[PDB]
C-alpha cells in the first residue's frame, strides 16, 4: 500500500533528521572565530582569451596547470596555452549547443556535451590531434550537463533524464547508472581519490556516488532550489554547492551534514559555478552579476571579487598547483586570475 | 628550438585565429529559430514543409532570399523546459506553433487539461521568461482550416469551453478574407486576442508578437517568418540609434 | 500496482542513509582547519607568492 | 551691404595695376626739370609743372566715387623741383572724403559678430566632440561598426572646425576690417601668396569630408534598414574610402585647374569662367542623396509606429523625437542652407551668406556629440558600471 510505504518513509526521514541533528554540538563559525581572518585579498587578469564567438559555459584546467579548454555556443572547441595565451586546436563540433566540456587528467582527452544528449570523447595527442572523435556515448534521452574523467577510459556524466552515469569509453556503454534524483542533474565533481562523487541537481539535492558500488552512500538537503555548481575540498572529505537562490554552501561527507553557509545580503542572483583553492582556505564562485567573488572557507567571510566581466559568469576552475584561476562567461572571453 | 616554439605556436594560433574569422561571417549572417508547440499542433508538419522545400534536439537549415536561417526543435519530455531555454537567449526570434481547432480537446485525457488553456499557459511562461526578455515570438495559430469546420455548427461547440467568447465581437480593424463566413471571424479574432492579451501587457520595446492565421499546409509560412525575421531585425537597428 | 516497487526502493534507499558512522560536527570542523594550516604555506593564491616565481607576469 | 573693404582692396588692385602700366609707359615730357610722378598707395599723380599745382581725378577704387565724380585731389610741385613737404608730401584730399554714417552697422561689424558666433559654436563642438570620442574609445565594450562610423564622423567635424580656426588666423581679417591704405599692400599679397590658397584648399576639402561623412552614415544606416547583408570588412572599407578619398577626386582637379588659369586671388570664384562648379556639384549631390536617404528612414520608422497599438498623438511626440535626432546625424538642414544660398553672388555679399550658415552650423558637432554619446543610454550604463566597480573596492 502506498499509505503504508510513505508513511514508513515520513517517519524515517525523521530518524534521520534526529540523527544529523544529535551529531550538532558546535557550529563551524563558532569554532573559527579564534583563527586568523584572510584579509583582502586583490587578485588581477594576467591573461585574457579572446576569440569564441558565440557565449561560454565551461573551461576546464589542465593537469599541467598551463592548458585548457573552451566550449562555446558557436559549436567551437578552442584548446588555450594559458602562459603564452596562444591557441593550440580549434576543434568545431557536431552540436551547437554544448552545455558542458572536460578535460583528461592524464592530458590526453577533452569531452564536451550539450543538448544533443552526446557526450563526446576527444583526443588530442593523435597523428592529427583533430576532428577525429574517438568516441561519441549516447544514452542518456536527455541533456548532458556536466562530465569529468575518472581516467582515460572512465568518464562520469550527469544528464537532465534525472540519472548520472560512469561510462567505459572503450566499450562505450556506461557500466554503471546512477538513479535517485527527482529534477535534472546540472554539475558533477569528481572526489581526489575517485572512489566517490557527488552531484548536484534540480531537486534542490545533492548525493554522493560510490563509482564502483553505485549506491547513494549519503544524500544532503537543504538549499531551496536548483544547484547549478559543486566541487570537493581538496581533502576530498568535503564539498560546496552553488544553487540558484544565492547560497553556496559547504556540506561534510563523514559529518553527514551542512557546515558553512556562504551567503550575502546584497546577492540576488544564482550561482553557476563554484572552485575551490589548494589549500582550500579560499572558495571561489561564480555569480550571474558578472563578477566572481572570494570566500574564506573557513569564516564564510568575503576577500575579493574578480569583476571583470561583461556579460554572465558560466564557468570557473582553479589549476592543480593553485596557480592561477580562469573565468569563462557569455561574453565570449577568458579571464586568468592569478 | 624554444624560438621555433613561439613560431610553431605564433603559426598555430594563425591558423586558429583566421578560421575563427571566416565561422565568424556566418554566426552573424544567420537567423537562428525555436519552436516551441505542443505535439499535437502542426509543428511537425509546418516543419516537414520548411526542410523538404529547401535525440534531445533537431536542427534543420533553409535559405530564403540569401538569408541564412537555422531552426532548431527541441521535443521535451519535462514539464520544466527550463535549464536549457537559456541557451536560446540569443536567437532572432521564436516560433509559436498553437492548435487554434484544439479547442474542446484534451492533451491525451491527462488532467482533461484543455489543448489551448494548456497553450497558453505555455505561452506565457515564456512571453514572462527573464531569460528571453529581448526575444521575440512568432506565433502561428495553425488549424485554422480545422477551427472553421467545428465553428460552422459542428457538435454546436460554440466555444462555449471559452466562455467570454458570448461576450466578444469582431473589431472593426479585423481583416476578414473573402470566402470566410462572419461566424468564422468571430471565432478566429477571439483566439488570437486570447493570445494578444498575454503579449501585449509584459514588454515593449524590448520584444514583440506577430501572430499569423497560417495553416500547416500553408505555404506562405516560410514568407511570414522572413517578414517578421526582416521587421525584429530593423526594429533592433533603429532602437540602437534611439529611433524607436 | 507498480508505485509499490518504487516506494519499496524508496525506502530501503533511505534505509542505508539512516545507518551510517556519523562524527561529531566538532570533529567535522577542526580537521577541516587542519588541512588549511598544513597546506597555507603551499598555497599560491592565499598567501601573496612573489613576483619573480609566478609564471603569469 | 554689397560691398565693404573686400571689394576696395579689391578694385584699388586693379587701379595700382593701371597705374603701374601708366608710370612705366607714359612718355617723358619733352621738357626738363620735371616733377617725378608716383604712387603713394592713395592717388596716382603724373609728372607736373613747376610751382604749379597738380590736378588728379579722384581715384575709382573708392567706395564713395560716386559723390565725387567731379573731384580732385592736389599735390603742389615746387620751382625748385619737388613736391611740397609738410613737415608724404602736402596733399590737400578734403575734396574727395567719405560721407558721415549715419548709426548703420556695415557687413564688417556684423561679419564680425557672425565670426564670434560660428567660431563659439566650432569651440563647443570641437570640444563636446574631443570628449565624446574619448568616451566612445575609453570603453571597450562600445566598440561597433555603428561606433566606428560616429568617430569617423566626430574627426570629420573636428578636422572642418579645425580648418576653420586655422583658416581665420592665418589672415587676421578680424581686426584689419578698419585698414587704411597703407595697408592694403599686405592684405593684397598675402591673398595672392601660396599659403593662403593652401589654407583655403584645405578648408575646402575639411568641408567636403565632412559632408560625405554624413553620407557615409546616412548610407550605413539606410544599409542596415534595407536588411541588407555584406561583407562588413569590406564594406567598412569601402565607406571609409567613400567618405575620405571621395573628396579628393573633384577637389584636386578643381585645385588644378584653378592653379593652372588662375593668376591673382586666394582661390575666390573666378570673375569669368565656372570653376566652381568641381567643388559645389558634388556636394549637392551628396546632400541631395542623404535627404533622399532621410525620406526612406522616417518611412520606416513611421511604418514601424503604426504597426505598433500606439495612441494618436503619443505617435507624432516620439516621431517629432526620432526624426529631431536625426536631422544632426544626415545634416538635413544642409538642404534649407542649400536652397537659401546665392551661388552667383561674389566678394561681401557671398562672405555674409556663407557665414549666416557657418553661425547656424558650427553647433552640429555639438548637438551629435550631445545627442549620439552623452545622452546615450548604452553610455550612461557604461558610467554606471565604471563607477560601481569602486563600489565594490
Ligand atoms: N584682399 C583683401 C582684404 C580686404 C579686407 C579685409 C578685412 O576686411 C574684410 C571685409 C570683408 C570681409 C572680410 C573677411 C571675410 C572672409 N575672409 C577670408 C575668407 N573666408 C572665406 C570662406 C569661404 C569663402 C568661399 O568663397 O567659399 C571665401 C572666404 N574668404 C575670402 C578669401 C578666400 C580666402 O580668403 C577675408 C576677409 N574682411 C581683409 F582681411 C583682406
Amino acid at each position: 500500500e502506498l499509505d503504508q510505504l510513505r508513511q514508513e518513509a515520513e517517519q524515517l526521514k525523521n530518524q534521520i533528521r534526529d540523527a544529523r541533528k544529535a551529531c550538532a554540538d558546535a557550529t563551524l563559525s563558532q569554532i573559527t572565530n579564534n583563527i586568523d581572518p584572510v584579509g583582502r585579498i586583490q587578485m588581477r587578469t594576467r591573461r585574457t582569451l579572446r576569440g569564441h564567438l558565440a557565449k561560454i559555459y565551461a573551461m576546464h584546467w589542465g593537469t599541467d596547470s598551463r592548458l585548457l579548454v573552451s566550449a562555446s555556443q558557436d559549436g567551437k572547441l578552442i584548446i588555450w596555452d594559458s602562459y603564452t595565451t596562444n591557441k593550440v586546436h580549434a576543434i568545431p563540433l557536431r552540436s551547437s549547443w554544448v552545455m558542458t566540456c572536460a578535460y583528461a587528467p592524464s592530458g590526453n582527452y577533452v569531452a564536451c556535451g550539450g543538448l544533443d544528449n552526446i557526450c563526446s570523447i576527444y583526443n588530442l595527442k593523435t597523428r592529427e590531434g583533430n576532428v577525429r572523435v574517438s568516441r561519441e556515448l549516447a544514452g542518456h534521452t536527455g541533456y548532458l550537463s556536466c562530465c569529468r574523467f575518472l581516467d582515460d577510459n572512465q568518464i562520469v556524466t550527469s544528464s537532465g533524464d534525472t540519472t548520472c552515469a560512469l561510462w567505459d569509453i572503450e566499450t562505450g556503454q556506461q557500466t554503471t547508472t546512477f538513479t535517485g534524483h527527482t529534477g535534472d542533474v546540472m554539475s558533477l565533481s569528481l572526489a581526489p581519490d575517485t572512489r566517490l562523487f557527488v552531484s548536484g541537481a534540480c531537486d534542490a539535492s545533492a548525493k554522493l556516488w560510490d563509482v564502483r558500488e553505485g549506491m547513494c552512500r549519503q544524500t544532503f538537503t537543504g538549499h531551496e532550489s536548483d544547484i547549478n555548481a559543486i566541487c570537493f575540498f581538496p581533502n576530498g572529505n568535503a564539498f560546496a554547492t552553488g544553487s540558484d537562490d544565492a547560497t553556496c554552501r559547504l556540506f561534510d561527507l563523514r559529518a553527514d551534514q551542512e557546515l558553512m553557509t556562504y551567503s550575502h545580503d546584497n546577492i540576488i542572483c544564482g550561482i553557476t559555478s563554484v572552485s575551490f583553492s589548494k589549500s582550500g582556505r579560499l572558495l571561489l564562485a561564480g555569480y550571474d552579476d558578472f563578477n566572481c567573488n572570494v570566500w574564506d572557507a573557513l569564516k564564510a567571510d568575503r576577500a575579493g571579487v574578480l569583476a571583470g566581466h561583461d556579460n554572465r559568469v558560466s564557468c570557473l576552475g582553479v589549476t592543480d598547483d593553485g596557480m592561477a584561476v580562469a573565468t569563462g562567461s557569455w561574453d565570449s572571453f577568458l579571464k586568468i586570475w592569478n | 628550438d624554444q624560438r621555433n616554439e613561439e613560431k610553431a605556436q605564433r603559426e598555430a594560433n594563425k591558423k586558429i585565429e583566421k578560421q575563427l574569422q571566416k565561422d565568424k561571417q556566418v554566426y552573424r549572417a544567420t537567423h537562428r529559430l525555436l519552436l516551441l508547440g505542443a505535439g499535437e499542433s502542426g509543428k511537425n508538419t509546418i516543419v516537414k514543409q520548411m526542410r523538404i522545400l529547401h535525440s534531445g534536439i533537431f536542427e534543420t537549415k533553409f535559405q530564403v532570399d540569401k538569408v541564412n536561417f537555422h531552426m532548431f526543435d527541441v521535443g521535451a519530455q519535462r514539464d520544466e523546459r527550463r535549464k536549457w531555454i537559456q541557451c536560446f537567449n540569443d536567437v532572432t526570434a521564436i516560433i509559436f506553433v498553437v492548435a487554434s481547432s484544439s479547442y474542446n480537446m484534451v492533451i491525451r485525457e491527462d488532467n482533461q487539461t484543455n489543448r489551448l488553456q494548456a497553450a497558453l499557459k505555455l505561452f506565457d511562461s515564456i512571453w514572462n521568461n527573464k531569460w528571453l526578455r529581448d526575444t521575440s515570438v512568432i506565433l502561428f495559430l495553425n488549424k485554422q482550416d480545422l477551427l472553421a469546420e467545428k465553428v460552422l455548427a459542428g457538435k454546436s461547440k460554440i466555444e462555449d469551453y471559452f466562455p467570454e467568447f458570448a461576450r466578444y465581437t469582431t473589431p472593426e480593424d479585423a481583416t476578414p478574407e473573402p470566402g470566410e463566413d462572419p461566424r468564422v471571424t468571430r471565432a478566429k479574432y477571439f483566439i488570437r486576442d486570447e493570445f494578444l492579451r498575454i503579449s501585449t501587457a509584459s514588454g515593449d520595446g524590448r520584444h514583440y508578437c506577430y501572430p499569423h492565421f497560417t495553416c500547416s499546409v500553408d505555404t506562405e509560412n516560410i514568407r511570414r517568418v522572413f517578414n517578421d525575421c526582416r521587421d525584429i531585425i530593423q526594429r533592433m537597428h533603429l532602437r540602437q540609434y534611439e529611433l524607436l | 500496482t507498480a508505485s509499490i516497487a518504487q516506494a519499496r526502493k524508496l525506502v530501503e534507499q533511505l534505509k542505508m542513509e539512516a545507518n551510517i558512522d556519523r562524527i561529531k560536527v566538532s570533529k567535522a570542523a577542526a580537521d577541516l582547519m587542519a588541512y588549511c594550516e598544513a597546506h597555507a604555506k603551499e598555497d599560491p593564491l592565499l598567501t601573496p607568492v612573489p613576483a619573480s616565481e609566478n609564471p603569469f607576469r | 551691404a554689397t560691398v565693404s573693404l573686400w571689394e576696395t582692396v579689391q578694385k584699388w588692385r586693379e587701379y595700382r595695376r593701371q597705374c603701374q602700366r601708366s608710370l612705366t609707359e607714359d612718355p617723358p615730357p619733352a621738357t626738363d626739370l620735371f616733377c617725378n610722378r608716383t604712387f603713394d598707395e592713395y592717388a596716382c599723380w603724373p609728372d607736373g609743372e613747376p610751382g604749379s599745382f597738380v590736378n588728379v581725378s579722384c581715384p575709382w577704387y573708392l567706395p564713395w566715387a560716386s559723390s565725387v565724380p567731379q573731384g580732385h585731389v592736389y599735390r603742389f610741385c615746387t620751382a625748385e623741383g619737388l613736391w611740397l613737404q609738410k613737415d608724404l608730401p602736402w596733399r590737400d584730399l578734403s575734396e574727395c572724403e567719405e560721407s558721415k554714417r549715419g548709426e548703420r552697422s556695415s557687413p564688417e561689424e556684423q561679419l564680425l559678430f557672425l565670426y564670434i558666433i560660428y567660431t563659439v559654436g566650432y569651440a563647443l563642438s570641437f570640444s563636446a566632440l574631443v570628449i565624446a570620442s574619448a568616451i566612445l574609445l575609453g570603453f571597450r565594450h562600445l566598440h561597433c561598426t555603428r561606433n566606428y562610423i560616429h568617430l569617423n564622423l566626430f574627426a570629420s567635424f573636428i578636422l572642418r572646425a579645425l580648418s576653420v580656426f586655422i583658416k581665420d588666423a592665418a589672415l587676421k581679417w578680424m581686426y584689419s576690417t578698419a585698414a587704411q591704405q597703407h595697408q592694403w599692400d599686405g592684405l593684397l599679397s598675402y591673398q595672392d601668396s601660396l599659403s593662403c590658397r593652401l589654407v583655403f584648399l584645405l578648408m575646402q576639402y575639411c568641408v567636403a569630408a565632412n559632408y560625405y561623412w554624413l553620407l557615409v552614415e546616412g548610407v550605413y544606416l539606410y544599409t542596415l534598414l534595407a536588411f541588407s547583408v555584406f561583407s562588413e570588412q569590406w564594406i567598412f572599407r569601402l565607406y571609409v574610402s567613400i567618405g575620405w578619398g571621395v573628396p579628393l577626386l573633384f577637389v584636386v582637379p578643381w585645385g588644378i585647374v584653378k592653379y593652372l588659369y588662375e593668376d591673382e586671388g586666394c582661390w575666390t570664384r573666378n570673375s569669368n569662367m565656372n570653376y566652381w562648379l568641381i567643388i559645389r556639384l558634388p556636394i549637392l549631390f551628396a546632400i541631395g542623396v542623404n535627404f533622399l536617404i532621410f525620406v526612406r528612414v522616417i518611412c520606416i520608422v513611421v511604418s514601424k509606429l503604426k504597426a505598433n497599438l500606439m495612441c494618436k498623438t503619443d505617435i507624432k511626440c516620439r516621431l517629432a523625437k526620432s526624426t529631431l535626432t536625426l536631422i544632426p546625424l544626415l545634416g538635413t538642414h544642409e538642404v534649407i542652407f542649400a536652397f537659401v544660398m546665392d551661388e552667383h553672388a561674389r566678394g561681401t555679399l557671398r562672405f555674409i551668406k556663407l557665414f549666416t550658415e557657418l553661425s547656424f552650423t558650427s553647433f552640429q558637432g555639438l548637438m551629435v556629440a550631445i545627442l549620439y554619446c552623452f545622452v546615450n543610454n548604452e553610455v550612461q550604463l557604461e558610467f554606471r558600471k565604471s563607477w560601481e566597480r569602486w563600489r565594490l573596492e
